[PDB]
């Protein structure tokens, strides 16, 4: 697989002195970086919904203030021109 | 001054694993392999590519100067008497007065004095 | 781009002047790729010096080579090999002394042996230096990059 | 941007709010930190506090650390504490189990100044006896653990993923204001300041001229402090026995 | 036996992203 | 000669943020060369690829 | 001062915490010219020091 | 990184040179300093120095400043002078012209301490008054364009080519050697250090354990800068009479 090949390439680069055993550790590191990665890709995503939630509640609460205030100024300036 | 930068970037970083640029050529080795055919941001990218004898001075000196502060330790012969000025009422006008060394140096020159006067070896009669 | 391998040795490590002799290899347009303060052994000093093993004044520089502390750096300059030997300057103290009086031995050095300082002389030695010592910088896979010599290396591997 | 609080400018800031230290002291601390700081390999170190005792020798309290980071949605901070009777020589404060954590949590009253003096409690009678280094360790992490102050956005996350100073941070924009401040536990990032503490448990003083704020704790008293905006310093110090304010709500 | 050949190309791709790299710090210096 | 492919490559494909990643890196490195930062491969994250939230 | 009523005992410790404690400006007993005085743990805050014939409070 | 000395820490570690100032006067200065840096519109004010006079009222020279830029290879800042003789109300301190310059250069001895004293020259017999003001204006001014100590690399030039704080400045890597300092006027990234002085005009002392550099100038004794490495601060100051030393050949 790619795993095989990438390790020889890496043996061949950086030329070790043991190549297998330094080969077996460069595969452990990337499989485990193989599942770091999504798990990045997760916390990403996760932390920039929490943003997005975050504000739009923020936007609410304060859609919420401009109705309650437009409501008294109307009731306010109708009763004057009755 | 063109190898002057291409030296600079190659300084190794004993903190992370490698140089800068080797930083940078394993980011395009990626990217030449994967071909973001749409787009791609340079932050993540970046980010996702990096997450896959001390040296200290003697305290010689300096540990002379704190043990002259409280009392020395025992594993005690009296220490001599000595007469001497207020040294601490020296420091205050001087500092009152605008000249002398201060007052933190007025607090270490006392007890500077103390550890002299204060001396067996040293049969001292006044210190100043 | 050149990169050699320097060194501080014990005895200007002792007399508190490996900063000077940094700060001096920085005036002179070197740029410190990388640098070190280590404590060598005793059988890892021979297999640096192993060339020498049959050399009369070996145990005499191997017990000076680990009588302290040294510095390890990566050097690394256009025309850098010659240019740091040219820093050392000669390698009997009295003669630099004698021949140039600001040179880095003339300076730092006080016996035939200790002189402060080892630069490497041949890129092949230099390559060997810092790989012995820095197994961890990429050296040239440019280089070692041959289309055949690679399933040779292969064989070697299985 | 400070890298680290200077003991310094915290002495002469928050001196007006009686937060002081003997001048002997003073000298000592500014001889002993850094040598403890370099004997103990850690990358900060500073004068967390003193809690005053029944004897007169108050105890110094530093508290030191090497590098944050993010876990769980905290910044944890790996820090270890030591503590003085003089100023000059430091000893460990070392940490407390869960369950004398409690009974520690039971003694009240100034401390004796006796780190050799064990208290008593009494229970279901089964009788321990709790060492008063441990007490003051307690006292010490409920404090540390309610203000930690720091300002916000003045920390940042790096590629490791470990909190580090912010070095371009540009100052708070409404220093008068509690949202500027937060806890040092709080990731970058997150929102979270010290208003979304209980309310009026925080007192925030800005001397809008000179560009200083206080900011005083209310459900801790003894704990002050301080932002310089002018030359973007800030800094805290704990004065006091380390008892907690429990009739907070009848003072308000 | 057909990995030799596959390791092969990627240490010429590495080799290729290196002078790349070196293109890219020239034009920078310039810059 | 895949030198020249890759350079267009690079210089073809667009940043997220921008345009010619090519020359994304090389205002990046740019920006390196001209005050070389304390701690300059953390620095690329934390203050050219990025803004801190309090800069200004 | 000796005379005042001490403070009640609080949890942890039956004797009665005292009405005054010592405060000292040095760390040992053969420093000259030493100042001393007294704290009060009723109003925790007030102190009262004297050097020679010059005290205050 | 320092946005601007702060004359706490500048009296703190330069106490040890003798460079102190009164106890009255370093509280006058803390509360007059802000109040004259607002009302003149200035980003920066900061304490000069102090020089010593016949009738015990000495002068204290501060020194302000609102944008420095690059002017013809030179790194100009606009400064401002001001005195005071008791440390809460500043005067100015007006320029001088350039004939007079060489008139209060002829002029030695220590000031008298009256601001409306003239002293008075003969030429060809033509006599010229100076008044007092003008000879310590042309002190100061030998002064700052002798020494200015700031450290290497801390300044750098921006966008509109003005000289702004390095924000990003690591530190001086050897701070034992004169190439970490250089003069104020020098241009970022000219090479210009203090190491192209003549030659014996400066000595360095440093504690590399505290990391406290000390540099004193030796052609104006009574120039003392201090750096600290450890929290990266910086800052200088001027105590004395204010002329030069001539002798320099014949003391080193």
């Amino acid at each position: 697989g790619e795993a095989l090949a990438r390790g020889c390439a890496a043996a061949i680069s950086a030329q070790p002195n043991d190549p297998v055993e330094y080969l077996g550790l460069w595969l452990l590191k990337y499989v485990k970086n193989a599942e770091v990665e999504g798990n990045f890709y997760r916390e990403r995503q996760q932390d920039l919904q929490k943003k997005k939630d975050r504000l739009v509640k923020e936007a609410q609460s304060e859609q919420a203030a401009k109705s309650v205030a437009l409501t008294r100024k109307e009731a306010a300036d109708a009763l004057a021109l009755v | 001054s063109v190898a002057q930068a291409l030296a600079y970037l190659q300084v190794h970083s004993p903190q992370d694993g490698t140089s800068m640029y080797d930083h940078l050529v394993k980011l395009v080795s990626k990217v030449l392999e994967d071909q973001p055919k749409n787009a791609v941001d340079l932050l993540e990218t970046s980010l996702l590519v990096k997450k896959s004898i001390p040296v200290a001075p003697d305290a010689t000196q300096t540990q002379a100067a704190v043990s002259i502060f409280g009392d020395p330790e025992l594993p005690a012969d009296p220490p001599n008497e000595f007469e001497a000025e207020n040294m601490l009422g020296a420091a205050a006008v001087l500092d009152c007065l605008g000249v002398g060394l201060g007052r933190e140096l007025g607090v270490n020159i006392a007890l500077a004095a103390k550890r002299i006067g204060e001396d067996p070896k040293l049969a001292v009669r006044s210190v100043r | 781009l050149e990169k050699t391998f320097a060194l501080i040795k014990p005895d200007a490590v002792r007399a508190g002047k490996a900063q000077e002799i940094m700060q001096l290899i920085e005036l002179n347009g070197f740029t410190i790729i990388a640098k070190q303060k280590l404590q060598l052994t005793r059988a890892r000093a021979e297999e640096f010096y192993g060339e020498h093993k049959g050399k009369e004044f070996f145990p005499k520089l191997v017990n000076f080579m680990t009588s302290g502390p040294i510095w390890a750096l990566v050097l690394a300059k256009p025309g850098a090999i010659l240019a740091w030997r040219a820093l050392m300057g000669p390698t009997n103290v009295f003669k630099a002394r004698a021949e140039q009086p600001k040179c880095l031995r003339a300076l730092y050095g006080t016996d035939g042996t200790q002189n402060a300082t080892h630069g490497s002389d041949s890129p092949i030695s230099a390559a060997r230096e810092i790989k012995f010592f820095f197994p961890t910088l990429s050296g040239d896979p440019t280089i070692y990059a041959e289309p055949t010599a690679a399933a040779e290396y292969i064989t070697k591997r299985i | 941007v400070q890298l680290e609080p200077n003991i310094t400018l915290v002495l002469k800031h928050l001196a007006s709010c009686g937060a002081v230290v003997s001048a002997e002291q003073q000298a000592a601390l500014d001889h002993s930190i850094p040598i403890k700081r370099i004997e103990a390999g850690l990358r900060s170190l500073t004068l967390w506090g003193r809690l005053t005792t029944l004897n007169g020798k108050d105890y110094l309290v530093a508290e030191g650390y090497n590098v944050a980071s993010s876990k769980e949605g905290a910044a944890v901070y790996e820090t270890k504490y030591f503590y003085s009777q003089d100023g000059a020589r430091w000893s460990d404060l070392q940490p407390v189990d869960s369950e004398t954590a409690t009974r520690c949590a039971r003694i009240k009253g100034m401390l004796s100044g006796d780190p050799a003096k064990n208290y008593e409690l009494e229970e279901k009678p089964l009788v321990f006896q709790i060492p008063e280094l441990a007490v003051l360790r307690c006292r010490v992490d409920a404090i540390a653990t309610a203000t930690s102050v720091i300002p916000t956005d003045s920390t940042i996350l790096n590629a490791a993923s470990q909190v580090v100073p912010n070095r371009l941070f540009a100052g708070a924009a409404y220093p008068e204001k509690l949202e500027s401040y937060q806890h040092r536990f709080s990731l970058p990032g997150s929102g979270v300041t010290l208003s979304q503490d209980l309310r009026g448990t925080w007192a925030v003083q800005y001397d809008a001229f000179k560009g200083v704020a206080q900011v005083r704790s209310l459900l801790f008293p003894g704990y002050f402090f301080y932002y310089a905006a002018n030359e973007l310093t800030w800094g805290s110090l704990y004065v006091g026995d380390g008892l907690r304010n429990n009739d907070l709500i009848f003072m308000l | 036996p057909w990995l030799k050949e596959q390791a092969i190309g990627y240490l010429a791709r590495g080799v290729v992203a290196r002078r790349v790299v070196d293109k890219l710090v020239e034009d920078a210096a310039a810059a | 000669a895949d030198v020249g492919q890759a350079l267009a490559f690079l210089q073809q494909v667009k940043t997220t943020q921008g345009a010619s990643i090519y020359e994304g890196l090389k205002a990046a490195l740019a920006k390196v060369l001209e005050d070389r930062p304390v701690n300059a491969v953390e620095a690329l994250e934390t203050s050219v690829l990025s803004t801190p939230p309090a800069a200004n | 001062l000796d005379t005042d009523a001490p403070l009640p005992a609080a949890t942890g410790d039956k004797v009665p915490p005292p009405a005054w404690s010592p405060v000292f400006a040095s760390a040992s007993v053969t420093t000259r010219n030493q100042v001393a005085g007294v704290r009060s743990n009723r109003w925790p805050g007030a102190v009262c020091a004297c050097a020679g014939r010059h005290f205050t409070s």
